[PDB]
């Protein structure tokens, strides 16, 4: 097919005539040759069809990376990735670790109001690198240690009030 | 030398530990009659501390094993200037929770020879050392 260029998906997908011969195969084998093809078309075509493309080849990885690469790309429909993230949520963790790892906007936003809704402070804070102390001070209105420890490092008046808390 | 080695009041005793200290961070019979030892550590003193230096170097000749010495390492200076620096400058050549808080204790504890001896370790040492805990911190949240 490739090298070259159920039947009324055919008699669509001619009137069409590379994207919806893939799509027809991916939708028709949902399995490795489905992925296979949505993905290499996805790849040579980079609303609607993006959006489709983009969930298609997310599940299919997610199934057998693809999370940062289709995410910067839609960045460069807020609530369907909002929806996806929602999803994706300790794979996810470790992918925007990686992520985050290779830096060293809206895609901010939209991670900061998925992890606010020990865990979830802690994504919180990898995220974010001030949010993470107030949390943890809220929460604290051995945790005591804990805590005042974890915010005297990341500080690192507040570590005198810390010290002085701990010491009575 | 010989006749300190041979020595071996509480002044003394103690500068004859820093030596060794000193010693033991720039790198014999003498030192292998000298090598119970783990928990006199944890807790004659100049001894069982020169003693616990010297297992630490050994550790440290020999990840995990890594880890328990510089735990040991923290453990001392805790107990305990010129030592904090050469711990921090082995905290550096080396680049978990318990670690992050044996840093956070090490920064809440943080004169010329200690600047000398930083000068003679980098041939800004409290920046650099900050900057260590942070790169700590942050390998921390990533794990």
């Amino acid at each position: 097919f490739q090298l070259h260029d159920i039947w009324k998906d055919l008699l669509c997908t001619f009137t069409v005539p590379h994207s919806a011969f893939y799509y027809q195969l991916s939708l028709l084998f949902d399995q490795e040759f489905a992925l296979k093809c949505i993905s290499k078309s996805a790849e040579y075509s980079l609303q609607d069809f993006k959006e489709k493309q983009h969930i298609h080849y997310l599940n299919l990885l997610i199934h057998f990376e693809v999370l940062d690469v289709l995410r910067l790309g839609h960045e460069c429909r807020t609530n369907f990735l909002q929806l996806l993230l929602q999803e994706d949520i300790d794979f996810f963790s470790t992918l925007l670790r990686l992520c985050n790892a290779h830096s060293d906007k809206i895609v901010d936003s939209i991670l900061s109001q998925n992890l606010r809704s020990c865990f979830k402070k802690l994504y919180c804070f990898r995220m974010l690198n001030a949010a993470a102390e107030v949390l943890y001070q809220y929460i604290l209105m051995i945790r005591k240690r804990k805590c005042y420890l974890m915010v005297i490092n990341v500080l690192s008046v507040t570590l005198t009030d810390l010290r002085d808390e701990l010491r009575g | 030398i010989e006749s300190i080695a041979n020595f071996s009041l509480v002044k003394s005793y103690s500068w004859l530990l820093f030596e060794a200290s000193c010693m033991e961070g720039q790198k014999v019979l003498n030192a292998i009659v000298s090598k119970d030892d783990v928990i006199i550590p944890q807790d004659v003193t100049n001894s069982m501390r020169q003693t616990l230096a010297p297992y630490a170097v050994l550790s440290q000749f020999y990840d995990r094993e890594d880890w328990g010495q510089a735990l040991r390492l923290l453990l001392l200076l805790i107990e305990f200037h010129y030592l904090v620096l050469l711990v921090a400058k082995f905290l550096y050549p080396i680049f978990e929770d318990s670690v992050a808080t044996v840093i956070e204790v090490i920064e809440t504890k943080w004169s010329n020879l200690y600047e000398t001896i930083i000068e003679a370790d980098k041939s800004a040492t409290l920046l650099k050392n900050l900057r260590k805990k942070l790169n700590f911190k942050l390998c921390q949240a990533f794990m």
